[PDB]
């Protein structure tokens, strides 16, 4: 998904 | 030409490294400001880099501690390496104009210790960011 934010 | 300034006749001698002096370079002007999972500076604080620089070649002994914080959202071996890699960016920055490695130090307490609470473009870009701790 990665980071998020 | 240099020197088209004058303080009182006295003498240029005045501390004023790269435009700033040591008591405005710990106090007024020493924190970047990231954006989302952002790894690059912005030119408008380029400025402290070059500044500190010059303070921090000046003094052997002298040692900066860039401290790196982002957004909470994930999880500190998300941040911490994101931001720990964003700080290698500005410690190599250092380093390439002269500044041993030994005087230069990164950290980051992303999700650790979270500086605005909560989680809008507001707290969050104020969240993004990573202050140079001597």
């Amino acid at each position: 998904a990665x980071k998020x934010x | 030409c240099s020197s088209s300034n004058n303080d009182a006749a006295g003498n240029g001698a005045a501390q004023t490294f790269g435009g700033y002096s040591v008591a405005d370079l710990q106090q007024r002007y020493n924190t970047v400001y990231f954006g989302f999972d952002k790894y690059d500076i912005t030119g408008e604080y380029v400025q402290i880099l070059d500044a500190h620089a010059a303070y921090l070649n000046a003094t052997p002994a002298a040692k900066v501690l860039v401290e790196g914080n982002t957004d909470e959202r994930g999880t500190p071996e998300y941040n911490i390496a994101l931001g720990q890699r964003r700080a290698d960016a500005v410690k190599g920055y250092l380093a390439g104009k002269g500044v041993d490695a030994g005087k230069l130090g990164t950290v980051s307490y992303g999700e650790e210790k979270p500086a605005v609470l909560g989680h809008d473009e507001a707290a969050y870009s104020k969240n993004r960011r990573a202050v140079l701790a001597y």
